[PDB]
């Protein structure tokens, strides 16, 4: 019906086994958990076990692809997006290094009840 | 359930009426419960018989 | 400094520490306290004794969960060097009771270890909404978890009308009184049941139901131990605090009362049955206060200015792995700041000393990990499974620490 | 069952537009009454309903219909409904759909919803 | 509080490891039972397991 999936995940030995199974082909960048190590390990094809040991290895930027697509498995590496991608996240050191900011204290308590509750 | 349920209960009401200066009547409280009258609290709950007569409340 | 090599200097990347959950587990006589006492004072700067931001206040925002009453010497130091702590024991502390939700005000009052009665939640519901009504005409839409204002006291007057006589109006005040608003005011006084007139004058719907309710209320509603409530709104004191005093309250955690860069909450003398109560009304204010902050922001570009940096010490009791409905309100808050929070500004280095007995659903968003020695098979098994980075390195050295 | 003011109900389906008082539990014969199969077993169930119902941070799921303008969204408005998530209105060639702000009890059933749809 | 524990048994398999586990020092006199042995080599601390290996011998 024009569904196909493809999965990005920190820590593959958590993803649910019944979609991660599902995979034909891999991105396959640097990883450091034993565990994912193995269950990667497990679910690519016996075409690939033994390049595969190379996985806690990779440099910055560099991925391996295994599936079907590729003719063979091989070492890609990625050029940067334009634009980047770039959470909005808070960091917290420079923020501790400014002097005591006093926020007025005052309109979040407002935002607290939006209306009257 | 049912059996723990009042057992529980019977214990509460002989440790309250036993011990009334004291609030916090729990069940692991180490007061006095005696277990006499537990026996025959749950003897009388086994043969009760309620009464249904017309006009008075039933108890 | 290097373990192996005592002359190199050891830094981090403070950016990608505080920012992002941390946990900190171990073992007794380790020193996790010992380490968890360093890292604060370096991040807060005490050092030998002496407070490098003498001039200028930096802005350093630690809050802290202590149950043990064990860290107040950590930051404790003379006067003369001015760095304030915000020591919040349980005689000091000031939680109203009003600004709590449904489940918690339940768990706290209703909640008994005998079976409940019928229509004795509900009755207490509609008292406490009706309390609230009465007591801020402003507001305009009013639930059970609107965050007002309301006396407890009237409630329970309200309860009170156990001895109801007069109708299953016919009340057996004065002649005829219809408003049953009076009796919040008084706990009021009713005729017997020997007598009619044209219309009904049986008991009262909820006549004999509330005898036991009552006596355990009432109990609660003097306890000396529970006095950082405010339950006991008769003092003057407790009453002071009111919907416009909302301010009050948030500050004394913050520290902005007195410029105190942390805020130490000791939990040393609240009681084990509403510790949860506690921990998930300041987890939550927390939250909102952080959420609506930084929702206030987002209109001028700009993100959080203040974050902050929740420590949980000894974290397995409130958020076990498992356990009862104790624990329930508390938990929920903490998985709330957990899986959230670091858009909002919020970081928590969960301190416990058994990280095989904490939630995992807490513990697998933190991104550092701050171990010590470990003595237990499974929590070495454990935590070496947790930590993003063990290989033939990091899953061998855990009992051998000194 | 009866009311307070003493009418039977006849339809049950009088309940939706609005809340009913009822009569009061009698053990005489004149005014007999006994209490329903469901009276009291939705206490708790009811106060977290309002507790769902009552939240601000939910309003993408536009659960206040009783004092907002939400119910303008009528059966019919399915159409424009669906191609906004699959970027129909503007011809957006990407659908991201954030779920930054979704508080964390609601994440797994809006993911459920979009993907079923 | 100012308790502490000081478990004797002779079937170490069969106490519970809840409280096996928290025992911080040892006294090991002779084992002979395969399954009790390696139970207590597994619980004891990583230094003294190559030292263990004299329960058997131990008179």
């Amino acid at each position: 019906y024009g569904l196909s999936l493809m999965v990005v995940s920190q820590r593959p030995s958590e993803v649910s086994d019944t979609i991660l199974s599902q995979c034909n082909n891999f991105i396959n960048l640097r990883l450091t958990n034993i565990n994912d190590q193995n269950y990667i390990k497990n679910l690519l094809p016996d075409n690939s076990r033994s390049i595969s040991e190379i996985l806690p290895t990779l440099g910055a930027g560099e991925c391996l692809v295994v599936g079907d697509s590729t003719p063979i498995p091989s070492i890609v590496k990625l050029e940067l997006p334009n634009p980047e991608p770039r959470s909005q996240s808070i960091k917290f050191h420079k923020k501790w290094s400014e002097s005591w900011r006093t926020p007025s204290f005052e309109e979040v308590i407002m935002r607290w009840r939006k209306e009257n509750g | 359930h049912n059996q723990v349920s009042q057992f529980k209960r019977a214990v509460v009401l002989n440790k309250e009426k036993y011990n009334p200066e004291f609030k916090k009547i729990t069940y692991d409280s180490p007061v006095y419960f005696n277990i006499n009258e537990v026996f025959n609290y749950i003897y009388n709950l086994n043969e009760e018989v309620i009464n249904k007569i017309e006009g008075e409340p039933s108890l | 400094n290097l373990a192996q090599n005592e002359e190199v200097s050891f830094t981090l990347d403070g950016d990608k520490f505080f920012s992002k959950h941390v946990a900190v587990v171990g073992s007794t006589g380790s020193g996790k306290s010992c380490a968890v006492a360093k890292i604060l004072q370096n991040v807060v700067g005490i050092n030998d004794a002496r407070n490098i931001n003498k001039s200028d206040k930096k802005n350093s925002h630690i809050i802290i969960f202590d149950i043990h009453s064990e860290y107040k010497s950590a930051f404790e130091i003379d006067k003369n060097e001015d760095f304030n702590l915000n020591y919040l024991d349980v005689e000091k502390l000031k939680l109203p009771y009003w600004l709590m939700n449904s489940e918690e005000l339940e768990t706290l009052f209703i909640e008994s270890n005998e079976q409940n009665s019928h229509n004795q939640v509900s009755q207490f519901k509609r008292a406490v909404v009706l309390n609230k009504e009465k007591y801020n005409p402003e507001f305009k839409k009013i639930t059970y978890d609107s965050p007002v204002y309301f006396n407890i006291n009237e409630v329970f007057n309200y309860i009170y009308n156990l001895n109801e006589e007069v109708i299953n109006p016919k009340l057996s005040n004065g002649e005829l009184v219809e408003n049953r608003q009076i009796y919040f005011n008084e706990k009021l006084e009713f005729t017997s049941s020997n007598t009619s007139k044209a219309t009904k004058a049986s008991n009262g719907p909820f006549n004999g139901e509330f005898n036991r309710f009552l006596s355990r209320f009432e109990t609660k509603l003097t306890d000396k131990r529970l006095e950082f409530l405010l339950l006991n709104q008769d003092v003057e004191e407790n009453s002071k605090y009111r919907t416009e005093h909302f301010e009050d309250i948030l500050k004394q955690f913050m520290g902005y009362l007195d410029r105190s860069n942390v805020s130490i909450i000791d939990l040393s003398g609240i009681p084990f049955e509403v510790l949860s109560i506690t921990i998930s009304l300041i987890s939550r204010l927390i939250f909102d206060f952080a959420f609506h902050y930084s929702k206030l922001q987002h209109q001028k570009d700009e993100l959080n200015d203040i974050p902050f940096m929740i420590v949980c010490e000894e974290a397995h009791n409130y958020i076990p792995r498992t356990g009862g409905i104790e624990f329930k309100a508390a938990k929920k808050s903490i998985e709330r700041i957990a899986k959230e929070g670091r858009k909002y500004g919020l970081s928590l280095m969960v301190v416990s000393q058994r990280p095989s007995e904490v939630s995992d659903t807490i513990l697998s968003q933190c991104n550092n990990f701050i171990n010590l020695r470990l003595t237990n098979i499974n929590d070495q098994n454990y935590i070496k499974n947790l930590l993003p980075d063990n290989s033939r390195s990091i899953s061998e050295i855990l009992p051998t620490l000194g």
